[PDB]
Parts: C-alpha cells; sequence; structure tokens
C-alpha cells in the first residue's frame, strides 16, 4: 500500500535512448552494402541473437539490429569482427587512432561500424594528451604524422645477389639448434651443391615522394635561429652549457636557467656546434624571457597566491605605474631588453621607498622570475647587459605553406586563393560580380552560402529541400532491387546481359499500370483490392508506406508555387507526361508511318477538345504540328527555361499552348490501313519518373523561398542587370546558364550537379587561425606525386608515346579533347546514339567484367563499381562515332569508304552535305533524312563492342588516328589494376578509392596537357599539375570516390549530406569557437589521401 | 560429455565470427602435400590412389612438377570460390584453422 505512494509521486524515469547520446544517433548510408538481400516474414533481431547479446560494445548492437534476415544477421556478424581487427593494430600507437577519425573512408563517407564513437573518443584522447602543446596542435599533428613515410619500390633483382643473401640467413638462424640428430661425428660434404629457391626482387626508396611537415608555431611566440629541426626551449639551453666551452664563467647562469616555447633551426648536437661563441650567447640572452610564460600566469589564475613570483609581479608592476606620473606589462619588460637608452634613463632617479637605483631594484626581480630561486647571480646578467640571425618573433598572421599557388602576401588574398582551390563554386561567385553592382545583389540570392545572417540564397535552400525527397526515394529503390534478387544471381547477369533489361521493363510497367487504377479508384471514393501478383503488391505497399507522395504536394504548396493548388491529392499519385524516345523506336521499325500521320492524329484530338471554344480548323493543325517540333525536342535534350513560364513544367498541354484531356485510347487508322492511338507513345518506367519530378520540385521551392515565387519577374530581374556592364551579352549567357543548372536542365557540359559544392564566405582571419590552411597544403602537394608518376607511366610504355604526343599536335589535339570531354554526345544532334547505347546493355558487355569477377571480392563491391565503368565507356564510344562521322562528311575519302560499309550511299550523303552547309548549327536533323543517318549510325555503334572487347583495334578501323588512342585504351588501364591486386588481394575500401583514381586520372592528364598546348607555354609536370586543379578541385575529387561506392538514389545522400556537414562546422569556426570537434568534422576531403598513396606508388612497381 | 558440453558452448556465442577473406592458414600449400593430403589410400591403377591423377610416382620429369603446380593452385581456387559462396550465405561451420 503505502509503496504506491512512492511511485505515484515520483517522476517517469528517461528513455533508454536518452542517454548514451553522441554514441547511438541515416540507415540508409549503413546497408548500402546489403540493399539486395530479400526481407524475411517474421524475422526479429532480437529474438534471433538470444544469449549472444552480451558481447557487444553498444554500439555494433545498434549496427547489428538493422539484419532483415538470417543472411544478413551472419554478414554483418562478419563485417563486426575484421572492424575490430583492423583498429588492434593501430591501437599500439595512441596517435594513430586519432588520425584514424579524419582517413578512414568507411568511417568519414559511410559504411563503417560506427562513426560518432570514434569521433567522440578521438576528441577526448586529443585532450587529454595535451594535458603540440594545446588541442588543436595534437590534431594537426597526428596526421603529418602517419603520413610523412617514404615509401619502398620493387625492382628487378639479378638472381646469384639474393641467393648470396638469402644463405647468410638460415647460417645465423641455425647455430641455435641443439643437433641431437646426425650428430657432427657423423656429417659429411655433399657431392653436390645446392642453393635455395627464392624470388630475385629487391625494394627502394622512392625518390619523387614530398618531404611533408606541418607548421604548429606561426599562432605562438617562438625563436628562430638562422634566417629544419624543431625543438624546446627548454631542451636547446641545455645542449648549449654542454658544449659550451669557450664561454664565460655566463656558463653558471646558463645552468641554473636550464633548471628554471617552441624553436626552429633552418643532429641537434651539431647544429650548435656550427655557431660562434657570440651567437649562443645572445641564444641565452633572448631564452631570457622566460617572463613572458610567468607574467601571463599570474595574470590568469594559474599561480593563485604562491609567494615570492605573486609579489615580484606586483612590485614590478608597480614600478610600471611608477614611470608614468614621474617620467600592460609585457611591453614594458620587452624593452628593458630591446633598447639601450630606455635603460639610462632609469638610472637617474632613485625609488621613493627603498635605496638603490629604480633601474636596479627592477632587475631584482626579474631574477626572481626567470630563475625562481627567490633572492647570487646579479652580476652574470648585468654583464650579459653589454648583429645576430636569431630572433624573438611575436605571432603573425599568415602561416608558412610550401604549396607554390597559395603564398599570397596578405590575409584577404591568401584565404580567397584557398576556397577557390576547395569548391567548385567559388571561381563562379567570384565572376559573377565582375558585371556591375546589379549582378553583385543578384549575385548573393543565388550561389551564395551566407554564414552570419538569415536571409540565405536559392542554392543552398534546394540543397536543404533536396535530401528530404531522396530520404524516401531510395525506400523504393531496394524495393525494385529485391523483386529481382531470386531470378537472377550474379553469375547469370554476366551471360545475358541484353535478356536482363526487359525483366526491369516488365515490373515497370506492371507496377505503373497498378498505380493508375488505384488512384482513380480513391479518387472516386470506391475500394481498393489488391492483385494475384505477389510482386506487385509488395512493390505497391512499399510505395504507399513510402510516403513520399504526400509530403511533396504539401511542400510544392508551402510559399504558393503558382497555380499548385489545381492539382489532387492521393497516395498513389504519380505525374503523366510523353515521351520521345518510344515515338522515334516505334518509327524506327515501322515504315508506313510517315510524320503526315502523326500530326493528322493530334489534330483529330485538338479539333475535339475545344469545340465549345470555336477552335477554327487551322489552329487545330498548328497545335497539332508544334506537339510534335517540341516533342522532338524533349528527345535530344535541347530545352531550356523561358518556355515553360506560365505554369509549372509537367504538362503537355500547357507548354503546348504557350509556344502558340487526351482520350488515349480512341483508335485512328492510317493510310496504310495500320491502326495508331496515342496511348503508345506514354512514358512507363517509375523511378526515372520519380527523380526527373522530385529534382526540379526541389529547384523551384529552392527559388521561391528566396524571393522569386513566380519566374515572370525572375526573368525581369536578370535582363535588366545585364543591361549595366560593359558586355551586356557574356552577362546574360552567365546569367541564363546559372539558372538552367539551377532549374535541373541540360546545359550540355560534363560537370557535376550544382547542388554538390559550396560557396562558404566568411571571416578570413578566424579561419586562418584554426589551421585549415595547414592541412589544405598537405593534399595539395600529393596531386604533384600522382600526376608525376602518370607522366612517367605514359613515358615508359609504348603506347603511351604518341598518345602524349597527338595531344600537342594541333592538328589532332582539339578533336581528342572534344572526344574526352564529351561535348558533341551529351545533346545535340548525336545523343540518340548515347541514349541508345546507355539503357540498352549492362555490366556484363565489357568482357573486362569477365576477366576479374574471382579476384574482385564478388560481392557488391563488384557489380556497383562496374556501372561506373559501363557509364565512362559509353560516352567515349558514342563520341568517337560523332568525330568519325562528322570527318567524312567533311571529305576525308579514307572515312567515306569506311562509313559505306554500314550502309551509306551516294544519295544520303549528297543530302547530308547539302543540308549542312545551308545551316551549320543544326540542333537537330531534317526530317526528311533522319530515320536513315539514324540508322545507320546505330548499326555501328553495336559493331564496335563486339569486335573491342579484348581492347582491340578492328582492322576496318585503322585509317583513324583519333581511334588509336581510345580503342586500345582499356589495356592500359587493366596494367595498374592487375599490380593493386598483387599488393593487397582484398578490394576493401582504401583499394576502391586507388581503382578509381587509377581509371579516371589519366583522361584529365590528357585533356589538360592538350589545353596548355594550344596557349603556347611549355608543358612541364608541375605545369599540368596546376592546370587540373582549375578542372577538378579537391572537393570534386572525393565525388568520383563516392560514385565509385554507390549508385542511384543512394548516390545523393552521401554526396549531399558531405557538404551540410562542412558549412555546419566552418559557419561555427567564423563565429569565434574552434572546438576540435569542429576542425575534424570540416576537413572531409582529407580521406582520399591513403587510397591516393596506394595508386600513387603503386605505378612505379617492376612487373 | 565433450560434444554436450560444445553444443551450447555454440548455442551461447563464445565463437568469433570468421572473416569476409578466407584466412592465409586455409590455403594449401607443397608442407601440407609432404603432409600426406592428397593420399586416397589403395587402388588398382598407379593414376587411381592420387587425387590429381599423375601417374609417375618412382621417376618423375619437370613436366610432371609443372602439372601438379598448376593442380595445387586450381584445388586453391576452387576451395576459395567455395567458402566464399559458403560465407556470403552466412552457413559457414563454427570451426577454425584445421578444422576448417
Amino acid at each position: 500500500n503505502p509503496s504506491a505512494l512512492v511511485q505515484a509521486m515520483q517522476k517517469p524515469v528517461a528513455s533508454v535512448t536518452d542517454s548514451f547520446k553522441a554514441t547511438l544517433s541515416a540507415k540508409a548510408l549503413r546497408g548500402v552494402e546489403y540493399a539486395s538481400i530479400p526481407t524475411e516474414a517474421g524475422f526479429e533481431p532480437s529474438k534471433a541473437l538470444g544469449d549472444s547479446v552480451s558481447q557487444y560494445t553498444a554500439d555494433e548492437l545498434e549496427f547489428l539490429s538493422d539484419a532483415r534476415s538470417s543472411a544478413e544477421l551472419a554478414q554483418r556478424r562478419s563485417q563486426v569482427q575484421d572492424t575490430r581487427n583492423n583498429y588492434d593494430a593501430m591501437g599500439q600507437n595512441m596517435l594513430t587512432t586519432v588520425a584514424a577519425s579524419m582517413l578512414d573512408v568507411d568511417m568519414v563517407i559511410g559504411g563503417g561500424v560506427g562513426a560518432l564513437s570514434k569521433v567522440s573518443r578521438a576528441t577526448r584522447l586529443a585532450v587529454g594528451l595535451s594535458a603540440t602543446i594545446t588541442p588543436l596542435d595534437v590534431v594537426g599533428t597526428s596526421v603529418g604524422i602517419a603520413m610523412s613515410a617514404i615509401p619502398g619500390i620493387r625492382k628487378v633483382a639479378k638472381a646469384e645477389q639474393v641467393q648470396q643473401g638469402a644463405v647468410r640467413g638460415g647460417v645465423n638462424a641455425a647455430e641455435d639448434a641443439a643437433g641431437t640428430v646426425v650428430p657432427p661425428k657423423d656429417v659429411t660434404v655433399p657431392p653436390v651443391r645446392e642453393v635455395p629457391e627464392v624470388q630475385p626482387i629487391k625494394t627502394v626508396a622512392d625518390e619523387d615522394y614530398p618531404k611533408i611537415d606541418i607548421d604548429t608555431y606561426s599562432n605562438k611566440e617562438h625563436i628562430e635561429v638562422g634566417r629544419s629541426l624543431k625543438t624546446t626551449v627548454q631542451n636547446a639551453v641545455l645542449a648549449v652549457t654542454a658544449l659550451g666551452d669557450d664561454l664565460p664563467e655566463v656558463r653558471a647562469l646558463g645552468r641554473a636557467l636550464g633548471a628554471s616555447r617552441a624553436e626552429i633551426f633552418n643532429t641537434l648536437s651539431d647544429h650548435v656546434r656550427g655557431m660562434s661563441t657570440y651567437e649562443k650567447t645572445i641564444l641565452l640572452h633572448e631564452a631570457a624571457h622566460a617572463k613572458t610564460g610567468r607574467s601571463i600566469r599570474a595574470v590568469e589564475s594559474g599561480a593563485v597566491s604562491d609567494g615570492v613570483v605573486y609579489e615580484a609581479v606586483q612590485r614590478i608592476k608597480e614600478i610600471q605605474w611608477y614611470v608614468k606620473a614621474n617620467v600592460d606589462t609585457h611591453e614594458f619588460i620587452s624593452q628593458l631588453f630591446n633598447s639601450e637608452h630606455f635603460r639610462d634613463a632609469l638610472r637617474s632617479v632613485k625609488m621613493p621607498g627603498s635605496d638603490g637605483t629604480l633601474l636596479s631594484n627592477l632587475m631584482k626581480r626579474v631574477v626572481t622570475l626567470f630563475t625562481g630561486k627567490a633572492p647570487n647571480a646579479f652580476d652574470a646578467t648585468l654583464q650579459a647587459f653589454d648583429p645576430a640571425d636569431v630572433f624573438l618573433n611575436a605571432p603573425k598572421a599568415t602561416p608558412d605553406l610550401q604549396s607554390k599557388v597559395l603564398q599570397a602576401p596578405n590575409v584577404i588574398e591568401m584565404n580567397n586563393k584557398v576556397m577557390g582551390a576547395l569548391n567548385r563554386n567559388f571561381s563562379l561567385y567570384e565572376r559573377l560580380k565582375s558585371f556591375g553592382y546589379k549582378a553583385s545583389t543578384l549575385a548573393d540570392q543565388l550561389v551564395v552560402d551566407a554564414t552570419g545572417t538569415e536571409a540565405n540564397s536559392a542554392a543552398h535552400h534546394a540543397r536543404a529541400a533536396h535530401l528530404a525527397s531522396n530520404v524516401s526515394i531510395v525506400q523504393v529503390d531496394d524495393a525494385f532491387r529485391q523483386a529481382l534478387s531470386a531470378d537472377w544471381p550474379l553469375v547469370q547477369r554476366l551471360r545475358h546481359p541484353v535478356l536482363y533489361r526487359e525483366a526491369q521493363r516488365d515490373l515497370s510497367q506492371k507496377v505503373y499500370q497498378q498505380l493508375a487504377e488505384n488512384h482513380d479508384r480513391f479518387l472516386k471514393g470506391q475500394s481498393i483490392q489488391p492483385s494475384n501478383d505477389p510482386r506487385v503488391n509488395s512493390m505497391v505497399d512499399a510505395f504507399v508506406n513510402s510516403n513520399w507522395a504526400k509530403d511533396e504536394l504539401a511542400r510544392v504548396k508551402g510559399a504558393g508555387i503558382n497555380g499548385a493548388d489545381a492539382v489532387r491529392e492521393s497516395p498513389y499519385y504519380l505525374p503523366r507526361q510523353h515521351s520521345g524516345n518510344k515515338l522515334n523506336d516505334f518509327m524506327r521499325n515501322n515504315r508506313q508511318v510517315t510524320k503526315d500521320d502523326i500530326v493528322g492524329m493530334y489534330t483529330e484530338q485538338f479539333s475535339r477538345m475545344f469545340q465549345q471554344n470555336g477552335i477554327t480548323p487551322e489552329t487545330a493543325r498548328k497545335l497539332g504540328a508544334k506537339m510534335f517540333d517540341n516533342m522532338q525536342d524533349q528527345a535530344a535534350h535541347v530545352q531550356g527555361y523561358r518556355q515553360s513560364i506560365a505554369g509549372m513544367s509537367y504538362d503537355d498541354i500547357e507548354n503546348t499552348l504557350e509556344a502558340l484531356e487526351f482520350d488515349m485510347t480512341a483508335q485512328y487508322t492510317t493510310k496504310s490501313g495500320d491502326m495508331i492511338s496515342p496511348s503508345m507513345f506514354v512514358n512507363n518506367d517509375v523511378m526515372g519518373l520519380m527523380e526527373g519530378y522530385s529534382r526540379r520540385m526541389s529547384g523551384r521551392v529552392g527559388l521561391a523561398k528566396a524571393g522569386f515565387p513566380d519566374l515572370r519577374d525572375a526573368v525581369k530581374a536578370i535582363d535588366e542587370a545585364a543591361a549595366e556592364a560593359q558586355d551586356p551579352a557574356a552577362a546574360l549567357h552567365a546569367f541564363d546558364n546559372t539558372m538552367n543548372q539551377i532549374l535541373g536542365y541540360p546545359t550540355g557540359e560534363d560537370v557535376p550537379d550544382i547542388l554538390r559544392s559550396a560557396s562558404i564566405i566568411g571571416g578570413a582571419l578566424n579561419l586562418a587561425n584554426s589551421g585549415i590552411y595547414q592541412l589544405a597544403d598537405m593534399s595539395l602537394m600529393l596531386q604533384q606525386f600522382g600526376i608525376t608518376k602518370t607522366l612517367k607511366a605514359f613515358g615508359s610504355t609504348a603506347f603511351g608515346r604518341n598518345a602524349m604526343d597527338v595531344a600537342k599536335s594541333a592538328e589532332f589535339g582539339s578533336r581528342l579533347q572534344d572526344v574526352i570531354e564529351a561535348r558533341h554526345v551529351l545533346s545535340g544532334k548525336y545523343r540518340s546514339v548515347l541514349t541508345h547505347l546507355e539503357d540498352n546493355r549492362d555490366i556484363g558487355s565489357l568482357g573486362v567484367a569477365h576477366r576479374y569477377v574471382q579476384q574482385m571480392g564478388q560481392g557488391t563491391r563488384f557489380v556497383n563499381g562496374m556501372e561506373f565503368i559501363r557509364r565512362g565507356q559509353a560516352k567515349l564510344v558514342s563520341g568517337l562515332i560523332a568525330d568519325t562521322v562528322d570527318d567524312a562528311i567533311a571529305g576525308n575519302a579514307s572515312a567515306v569508304t569506311a562509313m559505306e560499309r554500314f550502309g551509306l550511299n551516294q544519295q544520303l550523303l549528297d543530302e547530308l552535305r547539302k543540308a549542312t552547309a545551308a545551316n551549320p548549327d543544326m540542333r537537330k536533323w531534317p526530317d526528311s533524312v533522319r530515320m536513315d543517318i539514324e540508322a545507320v549510325t546505330h548499326n555501328m555503334a553495336d559493331s564496335i563492342v563486339l569486335e573491342n572487347r579484348l581492347g582491340e583495334i578492328p582492322a576496318w578501323m585503322q585509317f583513324s588516328s583519333v581511334g588509336k588512342v581510345i580503342l586500345p585504351y582499356m589495356t592500359f588501364v587493366a596494367g595498374a589494376w592487375n599490380k593493386i591486386l598483387r599488393r593487397t588481394a582484398k578490394l576493401d575500401g582504401a583499394t576502391g578509392v586507388a581503382i578509381a583514381l587509377a581509371y579516371q586520372m589519366p583522361l584529365v592528364t590528357l585533356s589538360s596537357a592538350t589545353s596548355i598546348a594550344i596557349s603556347g607555354k611549355p608543358v612541364t609536370p608541375e605545369s599540368v599539375a596546376q592546370r587540373a586543379l582549375v578542372q577538378v578541385p579537391m572537393m570534386s575529387w572525393a565525388g568520383f570516390a563516392v560514385d565509385f561506392w554507390a549508385n542511384g538514389a543512394s548516390n545523393n545522400l552521401a554526396a549531399l549530406a558531405l557538404v551540410d556537414r562542412m558549412h555546419a562546422a566552418m559557419s561555427s569556426i567564423a563565429s569565434g569557437e574552434t572546438n576540435p570537434e569542429s576542425l575534424i568534422k570540416a576537413v572531409p576531403f582529407l580521406s582520399i589521401l591513403p587510397g591516393m598513396r596506394l595508386m600513387g606508388a603503386s605505378l612505379a612497381d617492376d612487373d | 560429455d565433450v560434444v554436450g558440453k560444445r553444443a551450447q558452448d555454440i548455442a551461447s556465442g563464445k565463437v568469433l565470427a570468421l572473416p569476409a577473406n578466407m584466412p592465409a592458414d586455409v590455403s594449401i600449400t607443397q608442407a601440407d602435400v609432404t603432409a600426406g593430403i592428397f593420399d586416397l589410400g589403395l587402388g588398382k591403377d598407379a593414376r587411381n590412389r592420387n587425387m590429381l591423377g599423375i601417374q609417375s610416382w618412382v621417376f618423375t620429369s619437370d613436366a610432371d612438377e609443372k602439372a601438379a603446380q598448376a593442380r595445387v593452385s586450381q584445388v586453391n581456387s576452387a576451395m576459395n570460390n567455395e567458402y566464399v559462396y559458403n560465407q556470403q550465405r552466412g552457413s559457414l561451420p563454427a570451426l577454425v584453422g584445421d578444422d576448417l
């Protein structure tokens, strides 16, 4: 009874997750490697572990509770063990665990076993060790070490020398044998000479590796000697006295001081030996400034009330006060040293309260300070008070940086140059402001990421909104993968690449059709019913519970974005569009149907739709013809804004009327008697229809919150701003290109999405003293290493020659650059080839996939990585075809006689030459000859893929000079792959970050080399390495690592979540706080260096 | 008694999980061939009492050595594939080293 009152009046116990904050805490970034495992009905991770739950550290349990089936749990329990084994070795040295927080890719990108726990432990360790004298310096130095170890390279060896060395082993290692079998009484020499079976290999220290060191003394008082070796004052002084036999018997003063900062010499026992007697006395004279360390402690409450020193400080401050009336402590104390007549001034006065000159008693207390022995050594300092390269230096603003391109004379220029090399956006924001004043105001509303105010640009809000969508797109992506996990094991996918693609098109059609019924039934108050195919029910369920459909309709209504209330809502909603690809592909197989029929088809619909408004027949035909002209533009990716300003960009009738309801079942009849209907040309895929909608709606929502809820005034504000600069034409083009990028339209260039980079602008001073510049400088030197090794590798191989040489020639370098950059393929005439290759073949078509499926670990890290290479190779092939077609049209006979192998004839060529002459722009081919040259190219595209598999040059391609560089490429890369797997043999994260760079680095090198030559300057490795930085700054290199780790919707979460974690830390730093947590979080680009080491060094190894 | 104790020791999760890559100590080398592995016991033909199928057992040329060297690597690759397949499905037994 009474115990009821006690519990009735208590307060409820807190949750068991309110504690453990900063340890438990985003599941998508942790289950990428297990995505394609089917779910198990009624599985429960807690009920399956049973008694075993008592052997984990409260975060391993967090990582283990995500299992959805027995196999997933079995694999997670395996990964947790490798995670322990890796960190056991690194625990041998405390400092190395501090640098593990910034250099383990699994922990900084995603997929590791706990990330918060490691960071929250590294911060505590860094704080503890400092009790390299402040917590920031411990973080800074922990990475300077662990990266300065010069690597060793393999080299061929002579067999005899190695065998001699190995024979001196065994001997010198068998003298410890007891020899109780076959005693010495029974030994004899064998009648034949033996020889061991060692391999002929050496090891040699590398020569091009840089000598990396970190500066940690700029922001503190320090002593420079001979203006390297770094030591402390209390260490240097002792060495001077010991090796100081040539000093006046001053030596006792040195001994006394040695028992009482940072020092740098530009082997310690010999540095002091190479000094004259005079200098090494000035070294002690400046070391007598030890007072500063003690003046500070008596201003702060460190030396609370300790006698002697506390009284000496008070009676020095009293004298400091006295001199003002009758004739901070640091300046007075410094003047006592660094001047002559100042001392003479104090001699001509006696104290008002004791015997002795004012100067005499002042010195009495300095000895108490820099010695600490209470109140005879005054004679020594008196005589030490009577040009050398030793000085005492106050803190300076600009650190010492080793890289060439970062040095600047003042703090503003250095800050401007540092941020340029990290983020792409900064150099764009800078270039926008040169267009006068109106541009400057408008620039702040589009691209900047303000750190000190609420009003923030449109790109920031769009980035913030685009994460919410992807958190729900992923849950549906993982359901599609699981629906085909059975019936298609990895081995089968590699054999039948073409057919595998249809297994997805079938499910997409089924699910899309199923979601149409349940929407129309929901909207009319009827009842929903399930289907009889078990996959469709699961796919639909994963869609309703995803919940993004209502979220988007709620968000878009926020801020009232134009005519958005007209839309209707339901959990099964899905937009509607036509597809220009399905129209062309259908019109290719059938040639009885011509343009004359599609326009008539749409005319019938348009005439019936607007009957009540008295639509005259002429307008019906005009609208029918303008639904075809702007449908071809959709397939070729030549659209842009300024054509969808009336409303939103997802209605097919508004976009047709703005340019000056469909039955979808009514059947039309063509000339040949074939029947046709508009349903055949509707879009069907789901994911490609979800991402497109989400990306553009995020861009519209972000733009509204910046102050432009409707684009009509957004256009006007640009037209008015451009008419202020000296060249209005360029400014308008720049702003149009920026707006197209923000809204998510194809600009035709090959660049990463604008949302993936930040434009932080804020306090220059606070950033400099945080120490970020030193860490940015280090990561920028290692580029020299990789690029130098790549240039050497090109210089070595025969294929590297003539390939590094075509790039210099003005006759061909320009075309090779265009082929690498994919500038003729991404949009315009030729995109049909890229579309056909992109979504009609699988990883099994590479050929290289078969050759490595068993060395590489046969897991997800193989398939996830191979898509990146597919999407790399398709662009090269398409660019080669595009180049060799224009060359043929130009007049090169040797190309024409190879073009005709696939079906050209005089009739097509004459018309093509005629058409090209009238108009060289040609955003698209004319309707008269479209369907023939289009088929000619597609036939070629297929053939090359079959003959080129091995990495060989087909016989009929011997004419093309540029093709000699592209076709054999994949054999060159395979060489680097073999050497890396001969060094690690695992394919873990560090190996992936090396393979991706091994594939992607050389193309950048060739493009940059071509770019430098045409500008009439010499091409040296340093020049190439510096020019590469203005194409792919550091934060874009990490983009490739993410691209090789995850694919599709899961990529966006990781790529975006790194940037905000950087902005949120630099904002806090700029405000005035420098918590080491902030420094750790503020440099996510530093993760790829250890992976860089493996690739960079591996290119020097012998075969 | 040993079996009974081991069963309920396994049931309690006292055994560490194996890595994702097979341990180096599980591979087969010449020292294991000398130890007597691949011995098939009694048989009719000389070729049918060694699992590798080599005939010469008294005087052997280098051609037999090359075939043996290739076949050892073949068996190692087969074992690696089997181990990977078993590990991925989460069906590996509670054994280590020589037992595995």
